[PDB]
């Protein structure tokens, strides 16, 4: 797909993204809740590392990283009370 | 003070599993009292915020959790649920 249309316009799949990372992350998202797979998740957040972001709606950024620093915040702050390692 | 911890329980989101005991421990001693002439099963019914606090508890989302192999809450939390509600 970036192969295909970045000639054309990336910033249009770049929003598109974005959304996508939105919703996952939103009120009662996947991502919050745990469920999905990790490795589909992280292999489409680093190949989304590497995408260019120029010419991005400044609206959509912004929810984004509100959303994203909210859900992170409460992760961390009410994180578990036990840790197992092997 | 109960329609203080209602509140406060409800709006309060990712509530630990053992606070989550602990919580329904106090629930089962205060329903025991009596308020000074409506009883307070019926006060702690009627309010829409035992029906959130209960879907947190019944819906075991641990979002924290490392560890979402078994979502059981062991049979204690299941037995101070079940004289709770014979309560």
């Amino acid at each position: 797909l970036q192969v295909h249309l970045s000639s054309t316009c990336p910033q249009i799949f770049s929003e598109f993204l974005l959304k996508l990372i939105h919703i996952l992350s939103t009120e009662r998202g996947a991502f919050q809740t745990g469920q999905g797979p990790l490795d589909a998740q992280v292999k489409l957040l680093e190949f989304t590392l590497e995408q260019n972001f120029e010419v991005v709606s400044v609206s959509t950024i912004s929810a984004v990283i509100e959303s994203v620093t909210f859900l992170v915040h409460h992760y961390i702050t009410c994180s578990d009370k036990v840790m197992s390692r092997s | 003070s109960i329609t203080s911890f209602l509140t406060v329980l409800a709006w309060y989101p990712n509530t630990l599993l053992r606070t989550w005991c602990l919580v329904l421990h106090s629930l089962t001693l205060m329903t025991n009292m009596q308020l000074n002439q409506e009883s307070t099963a019926h006060l702690l019914v009627s309010d829409p915020n035992l029906i959130h606090v209960l879907v947190k508890f019944l819906s075991g989302t641990s979002p924290h959790g490392t560890n979402q192999h078994s979502p059981q809450v062991g049979p204690t939390a299941t037995q101070a649920m079940q004289e709770f509600l014979t309560r």
